[PDB]
């Protein structure tokens, strides 16, 4: 812990230089003169071990490492090089374990409204991987967010930035990592919701992860993708737009064979959604009635998992409540 | 979605 002194000394001093030179508006500090990114590099590593963790936090190692992500980027912006990006990296990482399970880490950063914008702008990275990082910490200041949080979360553009940068993500980490922190803040209010369904081609892009292949042989896309949708639905139950994309894009159908999952989270998701769908459109309601949605509803009623159950009950009046002309013995 | 440690 004397060596995580010395790391955590280095990076407040190098801050110190940094916030002395913008003060000043004597040259413009460069992190490579001051070997800042093998220091954040050994504090990362060391921040994956719960006992160092605690010999961090005592040091105040969450605020440093914030800070110093905060003032690089600051004063580089995204017009930066290679080592900035791998600094910010390893940075973000350190932060994603800090943030873990930690009430005042989590509390601390989203206070730090400029650390909380930089975050947000790293989403258009040309490092993906970069990307991944710094939504792995939205992740988690997004979960079990208290209301100041989840205020400075909201007001930071952080959904509309996650939502976008999902829809450009080449690769599974980095769309998981994505995913994971827009299940989170769509949780959060509706505003979050309001503005996940406005990003053009979010609805059908969620959609799309229903039916994800994972080449890891894991249900994490399908399950926040789903997670998503489901609290969103609300919403999209009140959009004929937005019923048609899902329609169009197959949900219905999708979302009957989800119902079958092993998986409680996509059985649970599944059951809210159709909840909001089910709801005042006859159109809909006829389709999931064609599909058997019925018979599959009545199922899950008597579930253990308290939202699975008043979820399928709930559709299940929905559709009893609405039997199409066309099934009344018939006309 | 929870939370968790860099992965």
């Amino acid at each position: 812990h004397h060596h995580m002194l010395h790391l955590l000394e280095q990076i407040r001093a190098y801050c110190e230089t940094c916030w002395e030179w913008q003060e000043a508006h004597n040259p413009m500090p460069a992190p490579v003169e001051h070997q800042i990114c093998p220091a954040v590099c050994v504090l990362m590593k060391l921040s994956f071990d719960e006992e160092h963790r605690h010999a961090m936090n005592e040091l105040g190692g969450l605020q440093a490492i914030a800070e110093l992500l905060q003032v690089d980027c600051e004063m580089y912006g995204l017009t930066n090089d290679h080592y900035s990006i791998t600094l910010r990296r390893y940075a973000g990482m350190a932060l994603t374990n800090l943030t873990f399970g930690d009430v005042a880490n989590k509390a601390t950063l989203c206070s730090m409204k400029g650390c909380m914008r930089a975050l947000v702008a790293q989403l258009k990275s040309e490092s993906e991987d970069l990307q991944q990082v710094i939504a792995s910490v939205l992740r988690n200041l997004s979960w079990r967010a208290d209301v100041n949080s989840k205020k400075t979360l909201r007001e930071v553009g952080s959904v509309k930035a996650l939502m976008e940068c999902a829809l450009e993500v080449k690769k599974e980490s980095t769309l998981k990592s994505v995913l994971s922190a827009l299940w989170n803040l769509s949780a959060h209010c509706t505003e979050n919701k309001a503005d996940i369904c406005a990003v053009d081609g979010a609805l059908a892009f969620l959609v799309g992860t229903l039916t994800y292949r994972s080449q890891t042989n894991t249900l994490a896309i399908i399950e926040s993708g789903g997670g998503i949708l489901r609290n969103v639905s609300s919403l999209i139950a009140t959009n004929e737009d937005h019923r048609q994309i899902l329609r169009e894009n197959n949900c219905l159908q999708t979302l009957l064979q989800h119902l079958k999952s092993h998986s409680l989270t996509i059985v649970s998701n599944a059951c809210g959604t159709l909840w909001n769908l089910s709801a005042r459109n006859p159109k809909d309601q006829e389709a999931l009635w064609d599909m058997g949605a019925v018979s599959m509803l009545k199922n899950l009623i008597h579930s253990k998992h308290k939202m699975i159950a008043m979820g399928s009950a709930a559709a299940l009046r929905n559709l009893m409540a609405n039997r199409p002309a066309k099934y009344k013995d018939a006309n | 979605a929870g939370e968790a440690l860099y992965e």
